[PDB]
């Protein structure tokens, strides 16, 4: 059927929105190349640790 | 306890039989514990649980 | 650089085997098996496993033999010394994808799969990582580009891996029918792993209870013991001549 | 007395030097749970030699079978896994326990006279415990094994003229490979022998004078015999060792080492972190603190310099930390700074670590360094606190 | 008496003797199940390996041989004696009381086809392996103590003290064996 | 009398030793 | 050399006492006296760790923060 983790993942965004943000802000800030050596890494990094954090608990339940 | 003592502690022989009697049934009794612990701690996980064991085609 | 270059941590899960009494769910390893064998196995080896040791683990004794007996293992020389082609045995290992490392890595762009036999053990928080970096394919944050050939995973180190993404929506099929999404082959295959890296597990965690307990016994009993033998002393009225 | 008939076995000739060493052997009735750790030690070298003994007729010291037999004693051999864990972390208890009593020493000054050549054997034994257990480490030949074996060989060419030569030699090449491991395994077996006899000679000097005790004073007014009141309190130390030993076995036998020595030893990459077993750490700190090779293998000496010349340094006339309180403080801060040295160990070679790495090993130096200071100036004591 | 670490009981009080080597037996208990625990396991684990076990059991195939000879062929470690004795061979093996024989035993029940003689090679007493066509008996002399043993591969003079070993053969046809 | 008794004792110690070092129940 | 000592001592048989029960006898007097005396020397071994992991932390946590477009 349909993933479990991805479900999750969508479903644990409301408890991620302060990293979400900043990573859309640091998106925008570097729309503009600057020799392409600007990227996002760190905000993507906390995002995801959030999310992750977040689904880690509860994907197991919904898995055999 | 001074019942008990005029059976075992009386001569060391009888007391050492004692001892390895005692090392014996206990370390059996606590295997058996033990065991038990695990089996109910872990229902369905066994290989003797999988449903499909014996049907691999 | 900076962040990427460690990767990102993976989380904790809860696997069913964690706890001081909590043992491997077997169908689970046997959904793993079937998922390293149907997926894993055309590129990674697993060299210090045999079918004899998934006997009592996740099959009976006639299913390995047929599964061994279906690959074709070499053996020899021959009274006439020739190398030859036999079925394959309980005591086989499980069969090597390529010749040998140098041709993994040119199958593989230059990067060799390692070998998954102990690849829990062999990572730091392993069970977690492997099923972290499975699942955890995913695009690149905004202004980080990966060559070709490589593929973003930001579990693995730098971020940039020669695995493409393999567990797939339904990529395998279960004989017991549960639905293989990728999070479910995901966690099936790090359970066969895991008990792969640590076979003995079970049996450890048995014989730790067990002595534990029976030497938090024997603690109990070498201090009253210690006190017995030490009371005379501790107790003792002394009387000396001495004030200052 | 006239002894024409036999009395007590224990008196005769067959056991009388057992009996007057280990059972009637007087001790200072005073004597705390920080001195069992010397039986502990003892303990844990009787059980790294059983066991390492057991483990040498299944393990093939040839850089293409070591990996191999290692997860065969693992998986094949009945116990293997209890055998390869109880070698594995009986290494990091000895460690542990050897450190806790080096650390007793300390406080309570056991070091000073009469007792100097005892701590002198007992760095002797602690320098022997190290090479032991690094070239035992090798033995596995993960990438751990291959790259530690590298550093430490390669220590030698600090020398200017003959260093490379040195290097060279140990290895029995131009790189580590099958000769190092090979040699490697005959130190092995051989060095822990050496080590017995060296604690044989420790327990002989220390029975010279006999051992310390907590208030630090002389105790021969109340001494009492070894077996049983000692038997008994070390007995109940070794069944709280065995406890923690088994949680460390049965439970969580990789918590004390690192993924990497799980993968077999390329030659060609380095892994992005290389550090040795934890109990090595605060060393390998002092030595990455200087940034220069020979300063960092002459720090690394100048340690051992420093704990063979404490006993010799001019000090006051009192032992132990109990009436001492200046000195007392100074241990505990350089307990202190040794688990930062351990921890700092552990870290990447970059900022803030470098700074903190040189300033605890500074402070390091410095405790041993105020010590004599410190005997000097308390010699005066005494004529200043008037009663 | 001090009491800050004991509390006396009142004086004339039953010694605690009983209660105290009691209560001290159950540790002893647990002292000796941990030192027996330790030692079987330093004695188990010099038995067989699971790799070694998991090689202990199969099954090979042969052929034929002229008459007079004896092939040596393999297994585990254990190799085994194949000979065609020719007729006089057979009535030489017949000729022989049985009570004289160390271990007694018939011609016809060491033997399935009486013109091949299908035995594991291995001496009896020490695990040597006989010589064929050596030896008083015209059958096979074990060189490390001197055991003899004849036609049949049974032991006639030495320290040995089973015949030859007999496995499980059989003929698919007229030139194929299978152990 | 006593040293009879007492090798009785001993004899019957050795054997509970060796039934429980060696537990020959599947060879009984 | 032997020390020539003058000395009453009365002891009291093993069997006669209660062997286990002073360890748990005035327990808050015990607590109260390790704490009591020992509270410096646990400053001086807890205070250079703990500041010095909490200074490594926020240096490395500021670091990466300023490495951040
Ligand atoms: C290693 C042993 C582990 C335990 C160490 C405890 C220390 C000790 O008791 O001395 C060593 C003790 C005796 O050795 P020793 O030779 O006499 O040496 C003494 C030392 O010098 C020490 O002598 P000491 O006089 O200097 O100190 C004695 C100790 C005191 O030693 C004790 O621990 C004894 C007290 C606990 C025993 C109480 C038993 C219960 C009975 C209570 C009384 C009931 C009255 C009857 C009522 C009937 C109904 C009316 O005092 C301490 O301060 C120890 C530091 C710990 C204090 C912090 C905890 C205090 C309690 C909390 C505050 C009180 C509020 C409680 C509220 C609830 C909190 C949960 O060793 C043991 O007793 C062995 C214990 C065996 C335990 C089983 C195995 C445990 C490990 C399992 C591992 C599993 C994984
Ligand atoms: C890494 C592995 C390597 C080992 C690291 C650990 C090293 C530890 C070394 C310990 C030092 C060994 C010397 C012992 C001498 C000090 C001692 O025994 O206690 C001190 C004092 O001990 C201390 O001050 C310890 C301070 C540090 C304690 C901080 C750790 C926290 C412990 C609390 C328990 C856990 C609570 C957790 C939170 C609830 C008092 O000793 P005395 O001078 O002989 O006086 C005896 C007392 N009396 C007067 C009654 C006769
Ligand atoms: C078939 C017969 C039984 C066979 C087993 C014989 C051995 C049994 C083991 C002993 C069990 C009894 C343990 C003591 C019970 C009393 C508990 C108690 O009150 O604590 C005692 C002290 O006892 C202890 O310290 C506990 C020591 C127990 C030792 C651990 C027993 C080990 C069990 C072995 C079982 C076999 C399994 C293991 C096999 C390998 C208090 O001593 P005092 O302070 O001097 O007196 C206090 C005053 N008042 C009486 C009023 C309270
Ligand atoms: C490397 C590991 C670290 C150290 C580990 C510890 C080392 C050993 C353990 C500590 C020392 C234990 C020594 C135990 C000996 C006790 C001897 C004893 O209790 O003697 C009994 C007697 O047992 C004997 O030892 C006698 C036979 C000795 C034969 C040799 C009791 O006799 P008694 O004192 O009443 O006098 C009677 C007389 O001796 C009879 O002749
Ligand atoms: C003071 C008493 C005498 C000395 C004993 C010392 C005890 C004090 C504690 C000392 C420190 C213990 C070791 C510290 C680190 C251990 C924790 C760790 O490293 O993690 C491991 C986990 O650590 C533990 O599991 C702790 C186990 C403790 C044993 C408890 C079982 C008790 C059994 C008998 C009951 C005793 C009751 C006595 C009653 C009288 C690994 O976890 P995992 O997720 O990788 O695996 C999951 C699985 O559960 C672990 O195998
Ligand atoms: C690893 C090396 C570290 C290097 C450190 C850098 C240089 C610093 C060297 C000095 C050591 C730092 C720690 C010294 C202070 C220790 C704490 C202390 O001593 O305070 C005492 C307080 O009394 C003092 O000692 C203060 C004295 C100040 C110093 C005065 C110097 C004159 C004396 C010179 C004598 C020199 C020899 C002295 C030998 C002891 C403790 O009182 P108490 O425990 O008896 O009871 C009070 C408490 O509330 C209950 O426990
Ligand atoms: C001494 C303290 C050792 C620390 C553990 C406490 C004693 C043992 C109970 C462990 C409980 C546990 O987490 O797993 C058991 C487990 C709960 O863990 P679960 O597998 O995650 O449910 O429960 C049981 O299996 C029954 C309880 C164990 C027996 C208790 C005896 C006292
Ligand atoms: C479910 C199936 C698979 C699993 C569970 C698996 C597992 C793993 C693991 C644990 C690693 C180690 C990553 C690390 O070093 O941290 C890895 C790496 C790798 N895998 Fe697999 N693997 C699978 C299938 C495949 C397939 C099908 C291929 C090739 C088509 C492949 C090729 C590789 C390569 C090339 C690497 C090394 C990549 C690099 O170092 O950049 N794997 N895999
Ligand atoms: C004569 C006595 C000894 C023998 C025969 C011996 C033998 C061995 C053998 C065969 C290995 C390789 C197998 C393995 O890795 O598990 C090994 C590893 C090791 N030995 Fe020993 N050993 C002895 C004493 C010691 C002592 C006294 C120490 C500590 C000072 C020690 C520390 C180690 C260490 C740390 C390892 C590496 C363990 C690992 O990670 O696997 N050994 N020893
Ligand atoms: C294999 C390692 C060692 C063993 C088996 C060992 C053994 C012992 C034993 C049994 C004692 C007497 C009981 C005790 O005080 O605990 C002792 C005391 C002592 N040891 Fe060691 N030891 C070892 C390592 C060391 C080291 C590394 C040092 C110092 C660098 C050292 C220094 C001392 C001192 C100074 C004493 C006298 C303690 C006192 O009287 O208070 N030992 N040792
Ligand atoms: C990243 O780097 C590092 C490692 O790596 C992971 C390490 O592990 C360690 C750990 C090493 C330490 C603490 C010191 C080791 C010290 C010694 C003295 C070992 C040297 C001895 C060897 C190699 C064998 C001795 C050889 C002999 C006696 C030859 C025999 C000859 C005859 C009998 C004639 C450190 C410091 C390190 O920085
Ligand atoms: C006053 O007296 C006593 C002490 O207080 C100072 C003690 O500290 C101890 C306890 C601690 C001891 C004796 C530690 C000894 C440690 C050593 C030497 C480490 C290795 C031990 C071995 C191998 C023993 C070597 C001795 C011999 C004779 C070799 C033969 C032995 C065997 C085959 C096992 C005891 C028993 C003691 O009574
Ligand atoms: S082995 Fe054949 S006679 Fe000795």
């Amino acid at each position: 059927v349909v993933d479990p983790k991805k479900y999750l993942e969508e479903s644990c965004k409301p408890k991620c929105v302060k990293p979400l943000l900043e990573y859309q802000a640091c998106v925008k800030r570097i729309q503009g190349d600057d020799s392409g050596h600007k990227h996002c890494t760190g905000q993507y990094f906390d995002y995801w640790q959030c999310i992750d954090k977040c689904v880690a608990p509860k994907l197991f339940a919904k898995l055999k | 306890f001074e019942g008990f003592y005029k059976l075992i502690m009386r001569r060391n022989s009888v007391y050492v039989t004692f001892i390895i009697a005692g090392a014996f049934f206990g370390e059996r009794a606590v295997d058996y514990g033990v065991h038990k612990l695990w089996e109910r701690n872990n229902v369905g996980k066994r290989y003797e649980d999988i449903s499909v064991l014996g049907q691999r085609p | 650089a900076d962040e990427a270059e460690h990767g990102l941590e993976c989380p904790n899960y809860p696997w069913p085997h964690e706890g001081i009494l909590s043992s491997y769910d077997h169908a689970s390893i046997r959904r793993g098996h079937q998922v390293y064998q149907q997926v894993c196995a055309s590129c990674h080896s697993m060299s210090l496993i045999s079918y004899r040791d998934l006997v009592g683990v996740a099959y009976t004794e006639e299913e390995a033999k047929a599964m061994a007996a279906e690959i074709e293992v070499v053996d020899g020389p021959n009274d006439e010394g020739e190398m030859f082609t036999r079925p394959g045995k309980l005591s086989d290992r499980l069969p090597e994808p390529y010749s040998n490392e140098s041709a993994a890595r040119f199958a593989n762009g230059g990067a060799y799969p390692p070998d998954l036999s102990l690849v829990t053990k062999a990572r730091h928080n392993g069970q977690n990582y492997v099923f972290a970096l499975l699942t955890g394919y995913r695009d690149p944050p905004a202004g980080i580009s990966i060559r070709e050939g490589l593929h973003y995973n930001p579990y693995f180190p730098g971020g940039a891996i020669a695995m493409p993404k393999m567990l797939n929506d339904e990529a395998v099929e279960y004989e017991d029918g549960t639905p293989a999404t990728e999070a479910q082959m995901g966690k099936d295959v790090v359970s066969f792993l895991s008990w792969a890296a640590e076979p003995e597990m079970e049996e450890r965690k048995l014989m730790g209870f067990k002595w534990i307990f029976l030497l938090s016994l024997a603690l109990l009993q070498a201090a009253y013991y210690r006190r017995l033998k030490w009371s005379v002393l501790k107790s003792r009225k002394l009387v000396l001549d001495v004030v200052n | 007395t006239i002894r024409n008939q036999r009395f007590s076995l224990l008196k005769q000739p067959i056991s009388s030097t057992l009996n007057q060493h280990l059972v009637d052997y007087p001790t200072p009735s005073n004597l705390s749970y920080w001195w069992g750790f010397g039986s502990l030690a003892g303990i844990c070298l009787v059980i790294q030699i059983v066991t390492g003994v057991f483990l040498a007729m299944h393990y093939t010291p040839h850089v293409d079978l070591a990996f191999n037999s290692v997860e065969h004693i693992m998986r094949d051999v009945e116990g293997g896994w209890l055998l390869r864990y109880m070698h594995a972390n009986g290494a990091s208890m000895f460690f542990i326990v050897v450190y806790l009593h080096i650390f007793r020493g300390l406080y309570y000054a056991s070091y000073s006279s009469p007792r100097e050549f005892v701590w002198c054997l007992g760095v002797v034994i602690f320098l022997l415990m190290i090479v032991t257990a690094f070239i035992g480490y090798v033995l596995p030949w993960g990438q751990m094994s291959f790259w530690g074996a590298t550093v430490i060989t390669s220590l030698a060419s600090a020398i200017p003229v003959v260093g490379d030569t040195i290097v060279t030699w140990l290895w029995g090449g131009f790189s580590v490979d099958n000769a190092t491991l090979n040699r490697f395994f005959s130190l092995h077996y051989l060095l822990p022998f050496i080590l017995v006899g060296a604690s044989l000679l420790h327990l002989a000097a220390l029975h010279q004078y006999g051992s310390n005790n907590p208030l630090g004073v002389h105790s021969e007014m109340d001494k009492i015999a070894f077996y049983p009141y000692f038997y008994v309190k070390d007995l109940v130390g070794w069944v709280a060792f065995a406890i923690f030993f088994s949680i460390w076995i049965f439970y969580a036998p990789n918590v004390l080492g690192h993924p990497d020595n799980y993968i077999p030893a390329n030659p060609m990459s380095t892994p992005p972190h290389i550090v040795p077993e934890w109990y090595f750490l605060p060393i390998y700190a002092i030595l990455r603190s200087i940034p220069d090779k020979a300063g960092g293998v002459a720090a690394i000496a100048l340690v051992f310099i420093c704990l063979l010349a404490l006993p010799f340094f001019k000090s006051m006339y009192v032992r132990s930390s109990s009436f001492r309180p200046i000195y007392q403080g100074m241990f505990w801060l350089l307990l202190a700074d040794c688990l930062l040295l351990g921890w700092i160990g552990c870290q990447p070679v970059e900022a803030p670590f470098v700074t903190i790495g040189q300033i605890s090993s500074l402070v390091f130096f410095l405790f041993f360094a105020i010590t004599p200071i410190l005997g000097r100036v308390g010699r005066g004591i005494p004529n200043s606190y008037t009663d | 008496y001090d009491d800050h670490n004991h509390e006396r009981y009142p004086p004339g009080d039953p010694s605690k003797r009983a209660f105290a080597y009691f209560v001290l037996s159950g540790g002893r208990f647990v002292y000796a199940s941990v030192l027996r625990l330790l030692v079987l396991k330093l004695i188990v684990s010099m038995s067989a390996s699971k790799d070694v076990l998991a090689l202990a059991s199969l099954e090979v195939d042969l052929g034929s041989i002229e008459p007079g000879t004896t092939v040596t062929v393999k297994w585990r470690g254990k190799p085994v004696f194949i000979r065609r004795r020719t007729e006089d061979d057979i009535k030489l093996a017949n000729s022989v009381d049985v009570g004289s024989l160390r271990d007694p035993q018939e011609d016809s029940v060491r033997v399935k086809n009486p013109e091949w003689l299908v035995v594991v090679g291995v001496c009896t007493h020490l695990g040597c392996i006989p010589l064929p066509n050596a030896g008083d008996y015209g059958g096979w002399f074990c060189p490390c103590h001197g055991s003899h043993y004849d036609i049949s591969g049974r032991i006639r003079k030495g320290p040995a003290p089973y015949n030859l070993e007999v496995p499980t053969y059989s003929f698919l046809e007229e030139n194929k064996l299978l152990i | 009398t006593i040293d009879i008794q007492a090798a009785a004792g001993w004899g019957i110690a050795a054997a509970a030793g060796a039934i429980w070092v060696v537990q020959p129940f599947g060879w009984i | 050399q032997p020390v020539k000592l003058k000395a009453v001592v009365y002891a009291l048989s093993p069997f006669q006492q209660k062997i286990m029960t002073g360890l748990w006898k005035d327990l808050p007097e015990k607590i109260h006296h390790k704490v009591s005396e020992n509270w410096i020397s646990a400053t001086l071994l807890v205070t250079p760790v703990v500041g010095t992991y909490w200074y490594a932390q926020y240096f490395k946590e500021q670091e990466k923060l300023e490495h951040r477009f």
